[PDB]
RNA sequence: UCUGGUGACUAUAGCAAGGAGGUCACACCUGUUCCCAUGCCGAACACAGAAGUUAAGGUCUUUAGCGACGAUGGUAGCCAACUUACGUUCCGCUAGAGUAGAACGUUGCCAGGC
RNA sequence: CUGGGGCGGUCGCCUCCUAAAAGGUAACGGAGGCGCUCAAAGGUUCCCUCAGAAUGGUUGGAAAUCAUUCAUAGAGUGUAA
RNA sequence: UUAUUGGAGGUAGAGCACUGUUUGGACGAGGCCGAAUUCAGACAAACUCCGAAUGCCAAUUAAUU
């Protein structure tokens, strides 16, 4: 962290519909709509993601489409 | 016809044909071997020449090697002319054998059989030859 | 079983060879409970070491006293003259 | 499964890059430095004979202080031989041999060289 | 500094009673994380990926050069990279920025690691690194980071990113 | 004696394996306001510090399996002599290389503290 | 110059080998170069260690970067040895 | 010239660790014959991890001419 040459990042929070589960940095700015305390008071223009809500792996899906399995007698 | 493929340099000098034998005169593979016992030079094409006299007298029988490969070219200069002008082109290959060392190991058969075909490639070769069987 | 040499007496000239043409070899004697002695075995019993064991045993000699239980450690097999010349012993302890 | 390379062999490997140009030369003597992680060493040899002339560490319980940097470090560099010893001859191993162990020859010229 | 006090509170009893280490101070630490994005130009492109990953990780990237300036391509000192180190404050953000979800095509990364006991990754274009825009960009931005650990065995890197998908 | 700092000794000393501890001394880490700086990143360099840890480094005791050193006897070559036109013998001095007997898991100077 | 002469090729410097363990030592004997280049590829003070062999990883040259590990010099030294 | 000690250098010999040349065994490297390494052997003026006999320079060395 030499001086000058580098772009500046600072923390957010990332307005998730499942807790907001993001303090963390970014070089992201805009408006700060809603400041916290208990995360980083600063910059809360991080929109939103898909982070927490259905992973391919710690969630459930939709099921399967079709298999042959004639249950509609013909 | 058994050659190098690469060779650093074609013109080279000629061995110092004095001495015992280096090494490689005890036999490692078949079960009877032939030695030399005098000092001549062979030529690339007695040693191919030996090698089609030994194998239809044993019908391409049990396990036969050659010890001997030629390294070294040698040049003659073409057809008469004047002394000294550089050294003329190789036209073959060669490797010198010292007395007492084996060129031919032999394996898998009799010794009444096998003791006849040394001696049929024998005279083959430009050197004096002599059987032998594992230094035990 | 059957050997026996004798001690033979160092700083020998290079008329070691006019000894060999009678039937000869010298050795030395190595190992843990001796001293490296060269000895003069005659070779006419070396027809009768492999008529004990072959190659890989044990027997001694007895130069004087201290017959070693030996092996044969190595040849010198010089061919043209089919001959064996300088061969070694080794004491097992 | 990387690991982490010491400090001391490689500040070895250098050291004999450096005292292959000066030796101790018994009139014109030459003092080293150690350091580790709190405490400094500093001997003075004669590299013909192979002796030292004057010892003196910095652990040595002369003074309890702190401040590794400040006159702790300070204190050696003014306990001084009074013997024969004229201007001599710095060994610099660590880097930064006028501002990182400076603590030993900023007091150096006081009256040792 | 959440990731970082679970990395001091939910890994300390699991690892060292899991593998069944002896001692306190012996579970993986998590060292360097090396980004490194080719350019299959060696001719003006890089001129304009270099804005990038800065857009990601804001550390300058060095421009590398070649080693030997092989057969059919390039001369010697070209560009044709840009590692960028991420060690402390950035290891333990670019590692919490979980949001390889963006690209959502099965994120489950990998199986088989590599044989030494380090962890490489993929990327493919503008997906991760939730800051930057897809406007800008009309270019295949992809990348590949790296995460190597202070353990000597594959097994331990399999417990130890047990926070990112697989 | 032992631990450390600086010397000499051709790796007989080092790698390769395995077991032992403490940090009174090295490390490992706690950070970057300052000293200084990473064509970037305080991992390294430097600075500020001491709650943790012996796992690692380094230390110590075994193992001749990796390299290394290595004798006595031989054989090839060879200055001198003799004989001879033989890819030679014979006699008198020096004397390897490989290979075996094996030695070997360092030695010793000077400092400061036990 | 010339294994008689014209013909062909050579004519000075540099590096091996022949050259016989000091130096020296020929032949129309065997192999290669040069008739310059560099304002930094010179001077100094600091710091770093290699080509490869594996092992995986957007692009895939078999090989354009990235890491990890075993690498005593098997790389590099503007130019031939 | 000779004895004594101390030295420079890499031939004869040997050897395959080095660039290179080799014939044999098992070793992997597609969908019925070939592609790295390992064991046992060999070769060398421009190959040496080794390495003598002799000569060669010097002892402020001692004997003889
Ligand atoms: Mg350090
Ligand atoms: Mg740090
Ligand atoms: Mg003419
Ligand atoms: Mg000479
Ligand atoms: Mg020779
Ligand atoms: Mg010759």
């Amino acid at each position: 962290m030499k001086q000058g040459i580098h772009p500046e990042y600072h923390q957010v929070i990332f307005l998730d519909t499942t807790t907001n589960f993001k303090f963390l940095s970014g070089s992201t700015k805009t408006s700060s709509e809603m400041m916290e305390w208990e995360d980083g008071k600063e910059y809360p223009v991080i929109r939103l993601d898909i982070s927490s809500d259905s992973h391919p792996f710690y969630t459930g899906r939709q099921k399967f489409a079709a298999a042959d399995g004639r249950v509609e007698r013909f | 016809m058994l050659l190098p493929k690469r060779v650093k340099y074609r013109r080279q000098h000629r061995p110092k044909t004095t001495g015992r034998s280096k090494g490689g005169n005890y036999v490692t593979f078949g079960e009877f071997g032939l030695q030399a016992t005098t000092t001549s030079w062979i030529t690339s094409r007695q040693i191919e020449s030996a090698r089609i006299a030994m194998t239809r007298y044993m019908k391409r029988g049990g396990k036969v090697w050659i010890k001997i490969f030629p390294h070294t070219p040698y040049t003659k200069k073409p057809l008469e002319v004047r002394m000294g002008a550089g050294k003329g082109a190789v036209e073959g290959w060669i490797a010198v054998v010292k007395p007492g060392r084996i060129l031919f190991e032999v394996a898998g058969v009799s010794e009444e059989v096998a003791r006849e075909a040394l001696r049929l490639a024998s005279h083959k070769l430009p050197v004096k030859t002599k059987f032998v069987k594992r230094e035990e | 079983s059957l050997k026996s040499i004798i001690r033979q007496g160092k700083q020998t000239r290079s008329d070691l060879k006019q000894l060999r043409k009678s039937g000869k070899v010298p050795a030395v004697v190595y190992g843990y409970g001796t001293k490296n002695v060269s000895v003069k075995v005659d070779e006419v019993e070396f027809i009768k070491v492999i008529r004990e064991v072959g190659r890989n045993g044990v027997i001694e000699l007895g130069v004087g006293s201290k017959t070693i239980k030996v092996m044969v450690a190595d040849y010198q097999f010089d061919p043209l003259k089919n001959q064996i010349t300088h061969i070694d012993f080794l004491a097992i302890n | 499964m990387i690991s982490k390379i010491d400090k001391n062999k490689v500040r070895l490997k250098r050291h004999a890059r450096v005292r292959t140009n000066l030796s101790g030369t018994a009139e014109k003597p030459r003092l080293n430095v150690y350091r580790s992680n709190k405490h400094i060493y500093a001997q003075i040899i004669d590299d013909n004979k192979g002796v030292t002339l004057a010892q003196a560490s910095s652990k040595d319980s002369d003074i309890a202080t702190t401040a590794t940097k400040v006159e702790l470090a300070t204190k050696v560099g003014e306990a001084i031989a009074k013997k024969a010893a004229d201007k001599g001859i710095k060994e610099i191993v660590f880097d930064r041999g006028g501002y990182l162990y400076h603590g030993r020859v900023k007091a150096l010229a006081e009256a040792a060289r | 500094n959440r990731l970082k006090e679970k990395f001091n509170t939910e890994v300390t009893e699991n690892l060292m009673k899991k593998f069944n280490y002896s001692s306190v101070m012996e579970v993986p630490k998590i060292d360097k994380i090396v980004v490194n994005m080719g350019v299959g130009d060696a001719v003006q492109n890089s001129k304009v990926l270099d804005n990038a990953v800065e857009e990601l990780e804001l550390i300058t990237g060095q421009k590398p050069l070649v080693t030997k300036a092989k057969k059919s391509i390039a001369t010697f000192r070209l560009r044709e990279g840009m590692p960028i180190g991420a060690k402390v404050t950035l290891r333990g953000e670019r590692m919490y920025e979980f949001l390889d979800k963006l690209i959502s095509v099965s994120l489950p990364r990998v199986r088989d690691f590599q044989g030494v006991s380090k962890k490489a990754f993929d990327g493919r274009g503008n997906y991760t690194l939730g800051v930057k825009e897809q406007l800008i960009f009309p270019e295949i931005d992809y990348d590949k980071v790296s995460k190597v650990r202070g353990m000597d065995i594959v097994i331990v890197t399999t417990a130890n990113t047990d926070e990112e998908a697989r």
